[PDB]
């Protein structure tokens, strides 16, 4: 019994508890995103606004 | 800089994940002091050793 | 017999059990090996942050 | 004024590359601990350590 919980205790953990490493990974890279869709969509509303001289 | 993906942040974390497992087998090991806790790693010495183990008893 | 139950003992240890002075040799390697890995992740993703200027 | 392209922009973009593709080996290096991993690196370093990693063994 103690072996067999042990082995299942790590696979079980692969599919339900996520990696750290990895997440944190993604995080920075989808938030550097989230700064850089920001600044073009500021920058389209200062579009409209080069021909209604 | 490729900003989509980051090609530095893959290796690095790969080589994090070979690293992480062989220290697993170091603390298994250290702990129980049998080098071979488990087949596959020597599928022969762990036969031959429970031959062995037959004539000790 | 006794003799042999010496010997067959000594035979086996040699495959089955391990030298702790020699194995610490490899917990200390990836131990570090995993300070650098780990140290190293976060300057990687620090990398990415430097094009937002 | 060369409106148009700019120049002095390629310069830097292709010079900011060439750190990005140092940068980005050095990160390996210190990932995994060895000078050589990947085939590119050294081709005959890779050649002449791997004979005696299997003497090792």
């Amino acid at each position: 019994l103690m072996n067999a919980y042990e082995n299942t205790q790590a696979s079980e953990s692969r599919i339900r508890d996520t990696d750290m490493a990895e997440q944190m990974t993604s995080f920075t890279r989808y938030q550097i995103l989230t700064q850089a869709a920001t600044s073009m969509l500021a920058q389209a509303n200062m579009k409209s606004q080069s021909v209604m001289r | 800089m490729i900003i989509n993906h980051n090609v530095s942040a893959i290796f690095a974390h790969r080589t994090l994940k070979s690293n992480d497992a062989n220290l697993s087998k170091d603390i298994e090991k250290l702990s129980s002091g049998m080098r071979i806790n488990k087949a596959g790693d020597d599928a022969s010495g762990l036969a031959v050793s429970e031959k062995m183990r037959t004539q000790i008893a």
